[PDB]
């Protein structure tokens, strides 16, 4: 006879059971990230606005020096 | 001259509103598993035009329990604060400089609101009113956390003037020092324009399809192009505000090609969250922004206005 069977040996393994990997990092490396973010920022922040001011009061002058013939 | 300056502005962003829709269908169909419009040309590339042909040939189906005049008033509203407010985006030059754009900016998408609001009040429906007040209290659940937003992350720049922002990012990013404010404002801006997962007024679910469900075609494209042109002006705005690129005054096509791919990749960002997450209920919005959001902007005002003072950085507003 031929009829639809499972072999002598069966067939292989079946999950059944929830998979969840957790991956990713532990709090304490996430905020140490954001705050060396946020302090390499604010530096390079402070810098670039002294020398915006520097630049402003450079040009003020220009202007302070450019004001009586107008 | 100018009159093709501005046309030169306002068709392009059209097509690229028509070119938005063809990317949201496609890529939305690729992350589910699917694919998009293929079969109207070559990889789908006529597909926006033949929406656009059915759409103006179709009827527009005026109510007659609705006010007519407010019932058209309201997308030409829409339609025009979505034409007249992408003007003082710097690309890298914008087309009218503005010394107060960004406030501009702010009142003008205050403005955008009423239209909705009208829409929903004017065609006589039960639905239209419940999408009509729903934007409402989305409105009054985002407004303030982002105009509180702008203002500290403006703090650093020295004044309101958008073309100057470049200038303020010359050295490094602006989402280095502010990234907490980065991520509430991309919330905020998906909040504002009523995108996933705040969705909350075109509701298909909740809704059949909420203050829109009596304009039929015609001026129900008014409304698509509106938002579509939205998302993309808040992209546009996100790039300039946290993403500052190089600017080359002898050759600002460098500026144009890498804001452009910033932009595009923030509007990816969109469809991507779009297609990921349920929608929010309306009571939970409003208790999201009002509860977490406000304390941590009012906080980071506080630490952002005495910054500059403590660490002598204080930016020019000249
Ligand atoms: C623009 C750049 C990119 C931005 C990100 C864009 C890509 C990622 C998008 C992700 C998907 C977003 C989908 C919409 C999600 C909507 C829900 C939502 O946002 O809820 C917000 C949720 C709200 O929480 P909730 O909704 O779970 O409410 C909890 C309520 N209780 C507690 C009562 C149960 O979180 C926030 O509001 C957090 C906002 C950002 C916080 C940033 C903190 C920075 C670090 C501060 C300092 C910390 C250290 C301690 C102090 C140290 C001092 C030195």
């Amino acid at each position: 006879v031929k009829q639809d069977m499972p072999p002598v040996g069966g067939y292989g393994p079946i999950d059944y059971k929830r998979n969840l990997p957790r991956r990713g990092l532990s709090g304490y490396s996430m905020f140490a990230v954001g705050i060396g973010a946020l302090l390499f920022g604010y530096w390079s922040m402070m810098r670039w606005n002294r020398e915006r001011r520097r630049l402003q009061i450079e040009d003020f002058e220009a202007r302070i020096a450019l004001m009586p013939l107008l | 001259m100018f009159m093709i300056n501005v046309l030169t502005l306002i068709i392009p962003i059209l097509l690229a509103v028509a070119f938005l829709t063809l990317v949201e269908r496609k890529v939305l169909g690729y992350m589910q598993f699917r694919k998009g419009p293929n079969v109207v040309g070559p990889y789908g590339l006529l597909q926006p035009i033949a929406d656009a042909i059915k759409l103006f040939i179709k009827e527009p189906l005026r109510p007659a329990t609705s006010s007519i005049s407010m019932f058209i008033l309201a997308p030409i509203l829409a339609l025009t604060l979505a034409l007249t407010m992408w003007i003082p985006l710097p690309m890298p030059y914008p087309l009218i400089n503005m010394n107060l754009g960004v406030l501009f900016m702010l009142a003008m998408s205050s403005l955008a609101v009423y239209s909705i609001l009208w829409s929903g009040w004017a065609s006589n429906s039960k639905y239209a009113l419940i999408g009509a007040l729903r934007a409402v209290a989305q409105t009054i659940s985002y407004e303030v956390t982002l105009a509180i937003i702008l203002l500290s992350v403006l703090l650093m720049n020295g004044s309101f003037t958008l073309s100057t922002l470049i200038i303020t990012q010359e050295q490094v990013w602006l989402i280095f020092p502010a990234w907490p404010l980065a991520m509430m404002w991309f919330i905020s801006t998906l909040a504002e324009t009523n995108r996933a997962p705040f969705d909350l007024t075109e509701g298909e679910s909740e809704l059949v399809s909420g203050f829109n469900v009596e304009y039929a075609a015609g001026p129900f494209a008014l409304f698509f192009m509106a938002e579509y042109a939205n998302i993309i002006m808040m992209n546009i705005f996100t790039t300039t505000l946290f993403l500052g690129a190089f600017h080359n005054p002898y050759m600002p096509e460098l500026y144009t090609i890498n804001f452009t791919i910033k932009s595009l990749l923030l509007s990816i960002t969109f469809l991507w969250i779009r297609a990921s997450y349920p929608r929010f209920r309306y009571d939970q919005l409003m208790h999201l922004l009002w509860k977490n959001f406000l304390p941590l902007t009012l906080a980071l005002c506080m630490w952002h206005v005495s910054l500059p003072i403590l660490l002598s950085s204080i930016p020019p507003q000249t």
